[PDB]
DNA sequence: GCCGAATTAAGCAATTCGTAATCA
DNA sequence: TGATTACGAATTGC
């Protein structure tokens, strides 16, 4: 053994239960280790010496203070103390599961426990000695005493890894296969062994073709083979009978592999694949334990998961393999929801959002062009992926409406050329993405040869790539180890729980490390609480420059700022009415002193009262600050490694994970905000509200209306700490760095919990930029305290604000200068929302770009702009009602499906599952699907809209509109007109073109 | 009673009026599965399979159900042993003798009771194996369950693992109580008390609870 | 599944048996195991409720106006005393009909109520009638016990019961005007009654008879009385002298009576009734500035705005009379219970329970007055808005803010000498 | 002979749309 | 036959 590092931890469910380990060592063995595996409890002393049937095993853990963190209310400055108690504890462990009445800790897992306890972590690399193992099995140990076996611990080592992907391709004559009745036509594997050889190889069903084809086909160069044992994976294709493939597929599902990844496979690939064989043969897939004690069938098993919002309910479903040897079973299709966020989750969709690029034509005529990709076009990066994707594509996708063939391609040293079927094209750089294919698939099986068997071949094999493709790109391998690392988690646990339960390894270390536990005697009441301020918008257009000001991590800073735990909470005082609240606050302020105790106002709990004073003490440091900190320095580590990035995978890469430990660290507030969490504290989240709002309104305060004249900078108020008294300097004269010349004003405008909008009355961009980063650094030097920092986001030009969290700009980055292209930036608009349309986002961006261009040259003699808008959308809505061009994807919406609503009628998922009843394919528990609107096609224009939820109907891939069907346009260009109305200031024209159109009363903000 | 022809054996469905709007979905779903079932020898008899489906569903107010036949010698009807040879039937039978405080009997049948209506998940079974035709009955008992559902007030589940995900089965809610099976090992059902909540909850819905002693037979 | 389960669904549905005949803390009981049964069974058959209307009338029929004829089985006869209506149930507090609120009762009541609870659990709800700081027995059900051995304990533990008759009948016998005079004559109270409630052995349901006359009278003035420390009753007279009883001052405001005019009234026998269900603002300073200024609204009772003083705390803190300062910790250690009562009990509700002042106005006076402190001692304050001033009420809770003030700064100036 | 295995849940603020309930 | 308001649901922004 030795030297070995860590891959996976698995279970084994049988009579015995233990514990797994694989590890790989230098030179490529594999090792598995066994542990046994108990259950984990915390007792005290007097506790454990009352045990009348001993203990299997007991461990000291010394000497722990308990401490109770219930919140009652207080009338007056009578507070007594916390319930806290220190005493000896023990960690017993048992073989079976027993029932202690007063036992402590009980939130916490049994491989949590193991790990911390042993000194174990769960991605490491060890120096393992043998005196504590011995050999069960070639290849497998088993270790009694994993505390001394895992003392010593040596740098990390590289490992080589073995995969496995795969696709299927079944027939299919009318609709979704069916597994009683439709044969596999291909299954196409990409694999990877351990000495580093890609092999690529397609199995294409010969019980579908004729003799003759089959011998032409071994003519052209494929091979034949009518036994197992005849099988060369070197041949990329090969040509057998469906029992022969699928008894190739339980070979190879049957290898221990490391990972064996694949696209909707475990609800539909594995699954198709073992009912097959079950019904052709009686065989099963069968895994082994390492000790080969246990041996279990493949059996593809649901993981639903229920909402924590109101009436519960259930809100998604997952499918699991339930192999014991170690391999890891990854679906893409689950880790891409629970990660990103789409309109569709089609593997056509993902592949057109991740692998798109620039092209430069160099050839035009015919009915093709010619393209070429390279660092000088797009980015570095981008074309070294598309040219790695373009190796097994077919068909690609330019300028996001045109489906084209290609002909000929060449992977050059930097980038690529390609050569399409497209039609001529008058332009010079235009983008290209890999996407749909225009194939009928129902209709080539109809009329199936040779020829559309080895075109499947192709589009297979292309399939069953873009999972490594995906795997790549996505860095799952990275993410994983960060997580195992971080989490204290095993590999196969990573990307299955949300904040509650990745939250508590590092919760426990931090515990035993200030040997502290924390428990509850009576029961949680909830009451509702306030949340950041969100200002006002000043006015729509501003045609001057913005600067935008945003805090880093708000909430967890103002947690350790204030040290807010529900264990530091000295207590809550009340007060009725205005002399005892008088009394109290005259009484508070000196027997609470402000250095040490920190005294947060809250609005009131209940009708009742008038007043809510929160305290809270920094003598000692809490547990939820060193929680954020441990989170906030993972984060800090990832941006860091970000910036030295090059390439645009590794960028991508790290902003997600230091993206996902942010995320994580506000869940942490969150959690205390939640009900039925064990970190639950109405106080602690009431007051980082609270204190968020005053440095939100502190900041505002100093900003508006500031002066920079001469060299200094004066600004509105007093830099008073909105808290107590400190010995920083309050004035409001600062000295600069900038030139002397410089004289302007600041003004302020919009602000979101934490950002700040400052306008400022320029419109170059370089002077902008250089005023911006010199008044963050004041404002960091002598502005701001302790942990608050700012910093300068961006520079936002041709700012329109429509409400108060929707606006739209352009952005100029801080490291940015005016001979620089800008970035168009949408925040809440109807171009993000997933549920507007597509034809209503290119009405309204032409629209919102032609009333621009017409303000930016001006007319408006009397309501000029308002009578051409409204004239030109009367004519372009005419038309389109007229000539029905426009064809069904860009009148389709997009909804999640769940089952948590008050009361069951709901025309949604009565919607949802009359489709499920009338159809083959199922919409499962937290799928998105697409609908749109349908009426019958002898109907006229319809004025007055009764019911429109009767009309929605929902669109499948293989929908096609009927010749006595329409699509609904009334909704859209209702919802059309009505945002075009609420853009422009006349109102009587406005309303009676709304009412002569659709006979109804047009909403204004 | 009406009836209604398939291509398979038993080739013929003999239903009651309360199973109606079913019926033809069935068989639709049972033309495309029985060419493959009918290749092993099956508990219960093939004949045996649909002989619930002539009971009325309009006075119904608790179903209990199973997960699958008696690997050998089922009968047809969900829970009856005509012996009294089974286990599971046996312990029932003792559980609620207990509750009820007869102690003189010789065999307990969930058919007789009134307002009680017995059930199988899967209607059919291989000699020796359990769980061997879930993927042949998947459709059809989703949809006869759910029928079952709209008529019935409380739903007994019989096989924590087994039904730990019968509310994604279901539509619309109903009242769920989901225990142990009488043959479980690490005696669990002693311990169980889910007749009296049935009855509680009954009589908590304004229904008249159940005369528990009633299937006795002597 | 498990034995906990089954006794909170058993108190699940013995709590939704009686529901018209509940408090707060049932309620929220109520809704918390509902919440529960419905997270655990995904559906129950009952539904939360947040109005909860008590009612009486399903052990209750319509009265009678007429005369009737009765004759088969032993008849018990109960009257009916005047005065509010109150609702008692197992181990719950006090609700009114129709506007059920917290009333605060005496200790030795509650005492009461509950070891005759304890005594048996076979008690549906017991029906209370208040006249003037006057607690009387009024209704008691059972359906297993009888309505005598009941109140042979409610009488033989200290609480006053009414003297219920049983009477027997052989032959078809007419009840009218006589039987009913007979009846009341047979009681010998002087307490007002209104109807006789007549029940049979076995029978739950209880029927009321009631006989009246309609007639008008004249209202000349209006008197206050009092009966105890600081508390009133009005009284109107007639020209020709009669005594008339009314409810509550809110019959008086309710009735919208005005002075010098005639009203309806339900003659009896004995006594008489005004007769209600004839803004609210005029008539209730119209009542007060006729009645005149030094008067003020306690809930259902009339008080003056007096001087009041240091007799006026001792008393009800049952301490030996004394007006030494100094001794004022003296007696404090002798008694345990009013050592106790002052330390849990907080320093503002002191003051204000000492001056009889009423909850709501007071509160929202205060919230509107800002003050000015030292040494956790009033020294000055102000009015800001004046908008609750508009109540006559508030000025004259306003009228002794100076008493007010000197009886909160001798309390905490007090209780910080005995800690 | 005829099952079951311990457990796996962040907050509020603002907008837009349809449908049901209530008011002249 | 309309105006107006209240509620739930879906989505995005912090
Ligand atoms: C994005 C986000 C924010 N918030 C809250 C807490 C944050 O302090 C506050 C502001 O949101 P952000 O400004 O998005 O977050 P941040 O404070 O971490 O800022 P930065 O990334 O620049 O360091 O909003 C959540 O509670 N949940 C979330 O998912
Ligand atoms: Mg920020």
């Amino acid at each position: 053994s030795m030297d070995v590092r860590c891959i996976n931890w698995f279970e084994s469910h049988g009579e015995n239960r233990f514990l797994y380990l694989k590890s790989r060592c230098r030179n490529g063995e594999t090792v598995f280790i066994r542990f046994p595996h108990y259950f984990y409890y915390v007792v005290t002393d007097e506790i454990y010496q009352s045990l009348s049937p001993p203990p299997f095993n007991a461990r000291p853990m010394g000497k722990m203070r308990t401490i109770d963190i219930d919140e009652t209310i207080s009338y007056n400055l009578d507070i007594k103390d916390r319930k806290c108690s220190v005493a000896d504890m023990w960690l017993i462990e048992e073989p079976k599961k027993r029932s202690i009445q007063n036992a402590t800790m009980d939130e916490f897992f049994n491989i949590s426990w193991f790990y911390i306890s042993n000194g174990i972590s769960p991605d490491g690399c060890y120096s393992l000695d043998e005196q504590y193992l011995t050999k069960i099995n070639n290849g497998c140990y088993h270790c009694d005493d994993p505390r001394n076996c895992f003392a010593k611990e040596i740098p990390r080592f590289d490992i080589p890894r073995s995969y496995l992907f795969l696709a299927i391709a079944c027939h299919f004559d009318k609709k979704f296969p069916s597994v009683f009745i439709n044969p596999i036509s291909h299954t196409s594997y990409c694999y990877i062994d351990l000495s580093g050889k890609r092999l690529l190889f397609t199995l294409i069903n010969e019980e579908m073709l004729t003799e003759q084809e089959i011998q032409e086909a071994v003519d052209r160069g494929c091979l034949r083979i009518q036994s197992l044992m005849e099988m060369d994976y070197e041949r990329e294709l090969v040509l057998c009978s469906e029992i022969v493939l699928l008894r190739i597929a339980k070979q190879l599902l049957e290898l221990t592999f490391d990972y064996v990844v694949t696209f909707n496979g475990h609800n539909f690939d594995l699954r198709y694949i073992t009912n097959r064989l079950e019904l052709l043969t009686g065989e099963k897939i069968i895994f082994r334990s390492p000790d080969k004690k246990e041996a279990v069938h493949l059996c593809i098993y649901e993981r639903n998961q229920s909402s924590h919002k109101g009436v519960c309910g259930m809100a998604n479903t997952t499918f699991h393999v339930n192999n014991n040897n170690g391999t890891i079973f990854f679906d893409l299709y689950s880790f891409i929801q629970k990660s990103e966020k789409l309109d569709s989750y089609k593997l056509d969709s993902i592949s057109k959002n991740a692998f798109s690029c620039m092209g430069k034509v160099l050839n035009r005529g015919v009915r093709e062009m010619t393209f070429i990709g390279d660092d000088t076009t797009d980015a570095k990066g981008k074309a070294d992926t598309f040219a790695k994707v373009l190796t097994t594509g077919n068909y690609v996708t330019v300028d996001e409406d045109i489906i084209c063939k290609v002909i000929r391609k060449d992977i050059l040293e930097n980038g690529f050329k390609v050569v399409l079927s497209c039609p001529t094209l008058p332009n010079d750089i235009y983008k290209l993405s890999f996407g749909k294919d225009d194939i009928d698939l129902a209709q080539m099986y109809k009329d199936y040869n040779l020829n559309i068997a080895l075109d499947m071949a192709r589009y297979c094999i292309h399939d069953a790539c873009l999972c490594q493709y995906l795997w790549e790109y996505y860095g799952v391998e990275t993410k994983t180890d960060a997580g195992a690392a971080t989490y204290v988690l095993p590999q196969s646990m990573v990307f299955e729980y949300r904040a509650s339960t990745i939250i508590k390894g590092p919760l426990l270390k931090l515990l035993l490390e200030t040997k502290t536990i924390l428990v509850r005697s009576e029961t949680k009441q909830k009451f509702p609480y306030e949340g950041g301020k969100v200002f006002a918008p000043k006015q729509k257009m501003f045609s001057n420059n913005v600067l935008i000001f945003d805090y880093n991590s708000l909430y967890p800073n103002v947690c350790i700022f204030g040290n807010l735990s529900p264990e530091t909470l000295v207590g809550v005082v009340v007060s009725t009415n205005r002399l005892e609240e008088e009394i109290n606050n005259q009484l508070l302020l000196q027997k609470y002193p402000p250095p040490r105790y920190i005294t947060v106002h809250c609005e009131p709990r209940l009708p009742n009262l008038i007043s809510e004073i929160a305290i809270f003490d920094r003598s000692i440091e809490g547990t939820i600050p060193r929680l954020l900190r441990t989170f906030l320095a993972e984060r800090a580590r990832y941006k860091k490694m970000l910036k030295q990035a090059t390439s645009s995978t590794e960028k991508a890469i790290y902003d997600s994970m230091q993206y996902t430990y942010k995320i994580v660290a506000n869940s942490v507030y969150g959690l205390m905000g939640f009900r039925n969490s064990a970190l639950y504290s109405y106080a602690s989240a009431k007051s980082c509200t609270s204190i968020g709002r005053r440095m939100i309104l502190y900041l505002e305060s100093v900003l508006n209306g500031a002066e920079l004249s001469n060299g200094m900078l004066r600004f509105a108020n007093t830099l008073s700490n909105p808290f107590y008294m400190d010995d920083r300097d309050i004035n409001p004269i600062v000295k600069t760095s900038l030139p002397i010349d410089y004289r302007f004003r600041f003004r302020s405008v919009y602000g979101d919990t934490d950002s700040v909008f400052t306008e400022i009355d320029s419109q170059d961009v370089d002077k902008s930029i250089e005023i911006a980063k010199e008044l963050e650094r004041l404002i960091n030097s002598r502005v701001l305290f302790n942990n608050f920092k700012i910093e300068f986001e961006a520079v936002y030009k041709n700012l329109i604000m429509q409400s108060k969290k929707k606006y739209t700009t352009m952005k100029y980055s801080a490291s940015s200068n005016s001979k620089s292209v800008p970035e168009r930036i949408n925040k809440g608009t109807s171009e993000t929302r997933r549920d507007v349309s597509k034809f209503h986002k290119n009405m309204i961006k032409t629209y919102k770009t032609r009333l621009s261009e017409m303000l930016s040259e001006g007319r408006m003699n009397s309501n000029q702009v308002c009578i051409d808008i409204l004239r030109s959308l009367e004519t372009d809505l005419r038309s389109e009602f007229d000539s029905r061009s426009s064809p069904l994807e860009l009148f389709m919406l997009s909804r999640m499906h769940h089952s948590n609503y008050k009361s069951a009628d709901n025309p949604n998922m009565y919607l949802v599952t009359e489709y499920n009843k009338n159809n083959p394919e199922t919409i499962e528990l937290g799928e998105r699907y697409y609908f749109a609107y349908i009426c019958p096609a002898n109907v006229p224009w319809t004025k007055k809209l009764v019911n429109i939820k009767t009309y929605e109907t929902i669109i499948d891939r293989s929908f096609k509109l009927g010749s006595n069907q329409r699509i609904f346009y009334e909704v859209y260009f209702k919802r059309l007109t009505s945002e075009i109305v609420n853009l422009l200031d006349n109102k009587v024209l406005c309303i009676s073109f709304f009412q002569r159109m659709f006979g109804s009363r047009p909403t204004f903000y | 009673m009406n009836s209604v022809t398939i291509s398979h054996a038993p080739y013929t469905i003999t239903y009651h009026d309360d199973w109606e709007p079913v019926m033809s979905q069935l068989v639709e779903f049972y033309n495309e599965v029985a060419s493959w079932l009918l290749r092993d020898e099956t508990s219960p008899i093939p004949d045996k399979f649909f002989i619930q489906l002539k009971q009325p569903l309009r006075n119904k107010r608790v179903c209990v159900c199973g997960i699958d036949p008696y690997p050998k010698d089922g009968t047809g009807v969900p829970f009856e042993s005509p012996n009294f040879t089974k286990k599971s039937i046996k312990e029932i039978a003792s559980s609620i003798s207990r509750l009820t405080g007869v102690i003189d009997y010789k065999g307990y049948n969930l058919n007789i009771i009134d307002g009680v209506i017995p059930w199988n998940y899967y209607l059919s079974c291989k000699l020796g194996e359990t769980k061997s035709h879930a993927i042949y009955w998947d459709k059809i008992s989703k949809l006869l369950l759910q029928h079952i559902t709209k008529h019935v007030s409380v739903l007994y589940c019989l096989g924590k693992t087994d039904f730990s995900n019968i509310r994604a089965k279901l539509e619309s809610p109903v009242t769920t109580i989901v225990g142990y099976h009488p043959a479980a090992r690490d005696h669990q059902f002693e311990k169980d008390r889910s007749f009296e909540i049935i009855n509680v909850l009954l009589e908590l819905d304004n229904k008249t609870p159940i005369n528990w002693a009633q299937g006795f037979i002597y | 599944t498990s034995s906990a389960d089954l006794t909170n669904l058993k108190e699940l549905l013995s709590l939704y048996k009686s529901l018209r005949f509940s408090d707060s803390v049932a309620i929220e009981k109520y809704n918390s195991l509902v919440e529960w049964g419905t997270s655990t069974y995904w559906k129950i058959g009952v539904q939360k409720v947040t109005n909860v209307e008590t009612s009486i009338s399903d052990y209750y029929d319509e009265v009678k106006n007429k005369p009737f004829n009765i004759d088969p089985g032993y008849y018990i006869f109960l009257p009916v005393y005047f005065g509010s209506v109150f609702i008692y149930s197992k181990g719950k507090n006090m609700v009114e009909l129709g506007s059920g609120n917290s009333f605060q009762i005496p200790d030795e009541i509650r005492s009461a109520c509950n070891k005759v609870l304890d005594s048996d659990n076979g008690i549906d709800f017991l029906r209370f009638v208040l006249l003037n700081n006057r607690w009387i027995m009024e209704d008691a059900i059972s359906k297993y016990q009888s309505p005598v051995n009941i109140f042979k304990l409610a009488s033989e533990y200290g609480l006053n019961i009414p003297n219920y008759l049983e009477i027997e009948i052989e032959e078809d016998t007419l009840f009218d005007d006589e039987l009913y005079s007979i009846m009341e004559r047979s009681f010998d109270d002087t307490f007002p009654k209104i109807s006789i409630s007549y029940i049979k052995l076995g029978e739950l349901k209880r029927q009321v008879v009631d006989f009246f006359k309609f007639s008008f009278m004249y209202i000349e003035s209006i008197k206050v009385d009092r009966i105890g420390d600081n508390i009133f009753i009005p009284s109107v007279i007639t020209k020709s002298g009669k005594k008339i009883l009314v409810k509550d001052v809110d019959h008086l405001i309710r009735s919208k009576v005005r002075e010098h005019t005639f009203v309806k009234v339900k003659k009896k026998n004995t006594f008489s009734i005004l007769y209600d269900y004839d803004t609210r603002g005029e008539v209730i300073k119209r009542i007060i500035d006729t009645i005149g200024r030094d008067y003020y609204v306690n809930g259902k009772y009339f008080s003056k705005v007096g001087i009041a003083g240091l007799k006026q705390l001792t008393n009800k803190l049952d301490i030996n009379e004394c007006a030494t300062v100094d001794e004022l910790v003296d007696e404090i250690n002798k008694s345990g219970t009013v050592k106790r009562k002052i330390k849990n009990q907080s320093v503002f509700d002191l003051s204000r329970e000492c001056l009889g002042y009423p909850e709501a106005d007071f509160i929202t006076l205060v919230n509107n007055m800002r003050f000015k402190i030292e040494n956790c001692k009033v020294v000055n304050f102000n009015i800001e808005n004046t908008n609750c001033l508009n109540n006559p009420s508030i000025e004259t809770i306003y009228g002794n803010f100076n008493q007010f003030v000197s009886i909160f700064n001798t309390v905490t100036d007090v209780k910080k000498r005995l800690f």
